[PDB]
RNA sequence: GCAAAGAUCUAACGGAGAUAUACUCAACAUGCAACGUUGGAUACUGGAGCGGGGAAGGAUUUCGUGCCAACGGCACUCGUA
RNA sequence: GGGAUCUCGCAGGUAUCGUGAGGGAAGUAUGGGGUAUACGGGAACUCCCAUGCCGUGCCUCUAGUUUCUGGGGUUUGUCGAACGGCAAGUGCCCCGAAGCCAUCGCACGGUGGUUCUCGGCUGAAAGCCAGAAGCCAAUCCCAAGACCAGAUGCCCAC
RNA sequence: UACGUCCCUCUCCAAACGAGAGAACAUGCAUGGGCUGGCAUGAGCGGUGGGGCUCGUCCCGAGGCGCUGAACCUUGAGGCCUGCAUGCUCAGGGACAC
RNA sequence: AGAAAAAUCCGUAAGC
RNA sequence: GAUCCUUCGAUGUCGGCUCUUCCUAACCUAGCGGCUAAGGGUUGGAUUGUU
């Protein structure tokens, strides 16, 4: 038999971060234009679709197929700061950072535990100094540093919470990252790093309607767990003494202790995964711009993204969304990051062309048998309600 | 040869025979293409190959091996449509081991993704659902 | 201080709406609008600051108490509901004796230990003499329609 | 793709939706029948009349 | 570890067993937890009964007033102490 | 400047974004299509399409689960009856949201160097090519007792 | 001294306990309304019913019909709507920093 | 007491 | 088999189930012309306490 379980996710321990964060990026090509790598996104909930497969050579090619999808929602993010590194013979060193003359509110409450009842002093100074005239010439030597001493450019960009209308999700305080910029030269990079600076990017300028990209986010948590659900083991005899669902023999009488192979239990969930591939099936503007969301080319219905009753657990979509297919790591009103990808793309699948058909939005509650309120109210009539509040209006 | 179909009738299942050979029972005894696995038993699903032995019917066809497809099942598949469908009973056919179809005739509905890998039953099909 | 924070900055960046009146009125539709198009923070505006409120009040209040008792042990219901109910007005009206009258006791023991009813409507009067509540229960025939009251 | 009626309710049965059922003494004309939920199949296997059913549609033409 | 024998809640009296503060301060965020009697509520035993009488065995454990150091494997203002 | 019968006290605190030494490490197997003829019955590579096992997740659909004792039904006892219920350590039966969950459902699973068996090119061994495995690095997981003089926000001190 | 951090209090993407993510007069909490779903037509009243009892009437009677897709439940280990309505908050308290 | 730091301004171990 | 070195104020005895790791004189998979290669795999049942 094989083992149980891969070694190479080892230590299961829980996530040093709640967001996710790519440990790497894209190979930068200087022959490209320059351009961002990567975006915020918070999960909304699942849906599935159907859409019609051109695949030649295949029992499903020019058939309609159902597929489930994930609703991501993306707000636009606000670019605040400038990075710069250099490589040494130990690894890359960070030079300096350039800060934009007006930051906000919510960027500013990510230095504090307690915002309301502080005095609220976090960049004050630096306001200050760099509306003072020394303060040029230091914004100026730290650009010309980037512009001799650096191999990569990043930016520093936050995210907007209180664009991001919603209830369930608690903080106020901004999530901050970096994001690479590739492709150009040094010079080209800094010019672009410099035009957006205090400026808001929006994600369909990062990517677009039919590629596809990978997903860092963080698993929901499940707390300890046994090795049987940990690791995949299998359980024992009824006729057991001391129960059934444990690892019978933990080791062999040499070597005298035990090896790091061996199933224990411990925590399960929360931990930080990439989840390549995942394909891109729609990018919507915001409800407030376009008003029909989820009408297609062979359904004329006006509705909107958000089924019957609101997704379960997090409420409206009131952005800008992407669509993915398939699933994601972590649960709704997490936080999640969204990369170019890695991997070649290459493959039939991977450059199809998307065309959707039908976009589910019956209720998520019970089973939904409607997919408009329309439609509820003609397979209904007036009800006693109805024709009493119709009463007391008339009298 | 085809997309997927959940496993339904393990080694043991008794299943009826829906030709008219004069068998009307047909015992799994495994099934063919299945690649062994530790403590696993292998199961069947539409349009595979069986191993099978009558265990009621006629005395000349009783105490042998012989082969069999499976055109029914109870347990329910999902199609790629998204369509989910099941039948009321689990049945097979008696057949050559190249395919060829000992009988002459089906009783009840066979099911496409049967039909699509075994030409011949198709043929003696009196409905594909 | 707390003059300087209220008013001051927040009633100054208040004249955002002034600047959204020239800028709607200049023929603009369909402008979208987020910072003031208002003032923010209802509980800045909406609350007047009537005042330190008198020693001897009365309210009048439902209890959601199937929310409260939810998947708890059949044989501990009931006075897990006293519990709750307790510390329910006690959070309400800041303080550590409450009492429960016989009518309220009666009343939620009425069906068992595990009957006890999905709703309950209660009159809270506070005294001094050091603070206290006496909670009795107030018998209606529906719960639609009711609001918190002061009597 | 196409919405199809709840034999036993006359529901409306949207794409990736429900379940479908082939009975052995199948009808020539409609071999396979869908159900929307599990209650118009359990129903349908007690042998119910859906004109003595008030939330179905039959019993809601008759009657309203 | 003190998990068989389903289960207690409430008010008023009693008690040193409290409503126990350096001040500011209405109050909560700085005296907790637990006890007896009476009334009310809710349950259990269920006539092969945690009912009412006797033999063998025990020998003041019976009753009233007090008390609460030790003992009643937690506690007591109570006790076959 | 206090302590004890000399001693330190005379300086850091808090909050973000990152680096990456070192350690772990993973994907694998079967079938078909096409080539589809070459050779004289029967080939092969490029390339397409599915499936088995393994791995990491998810809950839109389908299935399982109910102490939401949610709504209904039904048996014996019981409060004078109806109502409302209650007891039978959840009385029992039907349907049942949310949540959890299934190879019983659905999604995803990457790239380069180097060498050996061996085949070569110059060339009297040596110098230079190609090169299944394997090995190393990267992608992926943990990461400063690896003591980061990496960057940065605010206060204090000098 | 200052910046600040922690405890008490509140929330649940976290959770054996620590630790975590948050908020700190905030649609924050409470109750109500509307939506979305579940079950399957409430209490009460009234003019079809196998039969039966008294003076064409008046009564006993399982079940049925009407008011009635009624009635009840719907966030709570924690469904939606204030880019739906009201009520409560009235100098937050303590310890370190020192 | 040892920096994978540095050696009117800004830009040039230069002319600057 | 031989032996009798340790243990008789005691080191729990066959088979199976469960789980991890290592070797090669290579069954399959992979390359060559018999050689290289330990990377990934190596099943489920009737009778028998069995191996
Ligand atoms: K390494
Ligand atoms: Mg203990
Ligand atoms: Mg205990
Ligand atoms: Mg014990
Ligand atoms: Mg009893
Ligand atoms: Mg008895
Ligand atoms: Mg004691
Ligand atoms: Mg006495
Ligand atoms: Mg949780
Ligand atoms: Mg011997
Ligand atoms: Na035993
Ligand atoms: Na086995
Ligand atoms: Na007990
Ligand atoms: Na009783
Ligand atoms: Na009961």
């Amino acid at each position: 038999h094989p083992r149980h379980g891969h070694l190479g996710f080892l230590p299961r321990k829980r996530s040093r971060q709640i967001r996710g964060r790519a440990r790497a990026f894209p190979k930068d090509d200087a022959t490209q234009k320059p351009h961002l790598t990567s975006f915020m996104v918070f999960k909304a909930g699942m849906t599935h679709i159907v859409r019609d497969v051109d695949r030649p050579g295949s029992k499903v090619n020019k058939k309609e197929v159902v597929e489930p999808v994930t609703i991501l929602e993306a707000p636009p993010m606000v670019i605040v700061g400038i990075v710069g590194y250099r490589q040494t013979p130990v690894g890359l060193k960070t030079i300096g950072t350039v800060w934009a003359h007006h930051t906000s509110v919510e960027f500013r409450r990510r230095y504090y535990k307690n915002w309301k009842q502080s005095a609220q002093l976090a960049f004050s100074r630096q306001k200050q100094f760099a509306n003072t005239k020394e303060g040029k010439v230091a914004e100026a030597r730290t650009l010309n540093a980037f512009a001799k001493k650096a191999s990569v450019i990043r930016v520093i960009a936050h995210t907007q919470l209180r664009k991001l209308r919603n209830h369930r999700v608690g903080v106020k305080k901004a999530h901050v990252q970096e994001i690479q910029v590739n492709g150009g030269s040094v010079a080209a990079k800094i010019a672009l790093a410099k035009s957006l600076l205090e400026k808001e990017v929006r994600v369909d300028s990062v990517f677009q309607q039919s590629e596809a990209c990978d997903v860092c986010s963080v698993t929901k948590g499940h707390g300890t767990e046994g090795v049987v659900k940990r690791w995949g083991v299998a359980c024992l005899p009824r006729k057991t003494h001391r129960g059934l669902r444990k690892v019978a023999c933990i080791g062999a009488w040499h070597p005298a202790r035990v090896m790091y192979t061996v199933a224990r239990a411990g925590q399960h969930g929360y931990h930080h995964r990439t989840q390549l591939n995942k394909k891109i099936y729609q990018i919507g503007r915001s409800v407030a711009v376009e008003p029909n969301q989820a009408t297609t080319t062979y359904d004329l219905t006006a509705k909107t993204i958000t089924p019957m009753g609101g997704f379960v657990g997090y409420g409206t979509v009131r952005n800008d969304y992407v669509m993915l297919k398939g699933s994601v790591s972590g649960p709704r009103r997490r936080v999640m990051t969204l990369r170019r990808p890695m991997a070649p793309q290459t493959s039939r699948q991977l450059k199809e062309k998307i065309v959707l058909k039908f976009i589910d939005t019956s209720s998520k509650i019970g089973h939904g048998r409607f997919q408009t309120k329309k439609e509820k109210n003609q397979w209904f009539g007036p009800l006693k309600k109805d024709r009493i509040r119709r009463e007391e209006r008339l009298r | 040869c085809r997309f997927r179909v959940s496993v339904a009738l393990p080694v043991g299942a008794v299943v009826n025979c829906a030709d008219n050979t004069g068998a009307k029972n047909l015992y799994v005894i495994s099934v063919k293409g299945y690649h062994g696995r530790l403590n696993r038993l292998p199961s069947a699903a539409l349009g595979d190959m069986v191993m099978c032995s009558v265990k009621k019917g006629k005395p000349e066809l009783r105490k042998k091996v012989l082969n069999a497809v499976i055109i029914r099942q109870r347990k329910s598949w999902r199609r790629k449509d998204g369509t989910v469908i099941y039948f009321e009973d689990n049945a097979g056919v008696i057949v050559n081991p190249k395919g060829e179809m000992k009988g002459s005739g089906i009783a009840g509905p066979v099911a496409k993704e049967s039909a699509d890998l075994w030409p011949k039953i198709s043929t003696h099909a009196p409905a594909i659902v | 201080i707390i003059d300087a924070r209220k008013k001051a900055a927040e009633s100054r960046k208040n004249r955002d709406d002034k600047r959204w009146k020239r800028v709607l009125a200049n023929m603009d539709e369909e402008k979208r609008k987020k910072f003031h198009g208002v003032r923010g923070a209802t509980r800045a505006s909406l609350l007047k600051r009537t005042g330190r409120k008198p020693d001897a009040v009365s309210m009048e209040a439902t209890i959601h108490l199937s929310k409260l008792l939810k998947k708890k042990t059949f044989s501990k219901r009931a006075p897990l509901a006293i519990k709750r109910i307790k510390a329910f007005v006690g959070r309400l009206m800041k303080t550590k004796d409450n009492r429960i009258d016989a009518s309220l006791n009666t009343y939620i023991w009425h069906k068992g230990v595990k009957g006890v009813p999905g709703r309950v409507r209660v009159l809270i009067q506070r005294k001094s003499e050091h603070f206290y509540t006496v909670i009795s229960n107030v018998p209606v025939a529906s719960f639609k329609g009711l609001t918190t009251k002061t009597v | 793709m196409r919405t199809i009626e709840c034999e036993f309710s006359h529901f409306a049965v949207h794409p990736g939706h429900g379940r479908r059922y082939v009975p052995f003494a199948f009808l020539s004309t409609k071999p396979v029948l869908t159900f929307s939920r599990p209650k118009c199949f359990a129903l349908y296997m007690r042998k119910k009349n859906p004109r003595f059913i008030p939330w179905t549609r039959t019993y809601r033409r008759i009657h309203r």
